[PDB]
C-alpha cells in the first residue's frame, strides 16, 4: 500500500505539471500574437506625415 | 524612415582666402580648417518667403 | 525646410557664445515633430570630413 | 546579349534560395514615408514638341 500510495502520487504530480506547463505554453503564444499586432499599430503611432499630395 | 525629395537647390560655400572659394558638394571631402569660418549659402526665391536652415 | 507662417520657438534657443557641448544635442526627428505642420523639407547638401591640424 | 538577359533574370524575385535574399538588400521592399515639396507641374506635350524641335 505504502509504495503504492508515493508512486500514484507522483504520477498525479506529474499530470499537474504537464498540463500546467501546457496551459501556460498557449498563454505565452496568444500573448506574443496581441503584442505582435500591437507593434503594428505602434508603427501608424510613430510614422511621420506625408505631406505629398496630388 | 522617410524621404524627402530635394526640389530646391542648395549652395553651400567656405571661403579658405580672399580668392579661393570650396564648394560644398553632396558627397564631397573637406577639411576643418576650411570649416574653421562660416559658410554662405545661394538658393533662389522672391520675397512672401520664410525659411529654416539647418547643419 | 519651408515655413507657412513665422515661427518662434523658445525651446530651441541656445546660448549666444554657447562652447559647452552638452548644451548641443539633437534630435532631427523631435525637432522635426515640434514644427511639422508648419515645416516641409526642402534642400539637401552634405560634406564629409576628417581629423586634421586645427 | 547573354550577359544582358542574364542579369535581367539575376534581379527578379525567384522562388527559391538567392543571393539577394542572404546578403543584406537593405530590408529590400520599402514603403516610403514621403515628406517632399509636392512635384512641379509641367504639362507634357509642350516639352515633347520643343524637344523635338530642339
Amino acid at each position: 500500500q505504502l509504495r503504492r500510495k508515493a508512486q500514484r502520487e507522483k504520477f498525479a504530480r506529474r499530470v499537474v505539471l504537464l498540463s500546467q506547463e501546457m496551459d501556460a505554453g498557449l498563454q505565452a503564444w496568444q500573448l506574443r500574437q496581441q503584442e505582435k499586432l500591437q507593434e503594428e499599430e505602434g508603427k501608424q503611432k510613430n510614422a511621420l506625415k506625408s505631406k505629398g499630395a496630388l | 524612415g522617410a524621404t524627402f525629395v530635394p526640389r530646391v537647390p542648395l549652395h553651400v560655400a567656405y571661403a579658405v582666402g580672399e580668392d579661393d572659394l570650396m564648394p560644398v558638394y553632396h558627397g564631397n571631402e573637406v577639411t576643418p580648417t576650411e570649416a574653421a569660418q562660416a559658410p554662405e549659402v545661394t538658393y533662389e526665391a522672391d520675397e512672401g518667403s520664410l525659411w529654416t536652415l539647418l547643419l | 525646410f519651408k515655413q507657412d507662417k513665422r515661427i518662434d520657438f523658445s525651446g530651441d534657443t541656445r546660448p549666444s557664445p554657447c562652447y559647452q557641448l552638452a548644451q548641443r544635442t539633437f534630435h532631427t526627428f523631435d525637432f522635426y515633430k515640434k514644427h511639422q505642420d508648419a515645416m516641409t523639407p526642402a534642400g539637401l547638401a552634405f560634406f564629409q570630413c576628417r581629423w586634421d591640424d586645427s | 546579349r547573354y550577359r544582358r538577359r542574364a542579369e535581367q533574370e539575376a534581379r527578379k524575385p525567384h522562388w527559391w534560395r538567392t543571393y539577394r535574399e542572404h546578403f543584406g538588400e537593405e530590408s529590400g521592399p520599402k514603403d516610403r514615408v514621403d515628406i517632399g515639396l509636392p512635384p512641379p507641374k509641367v504639362s507634357r506635350t509642350q516639352q515633347l514638341l520643343e524637344r523635338k524641335q530642339a
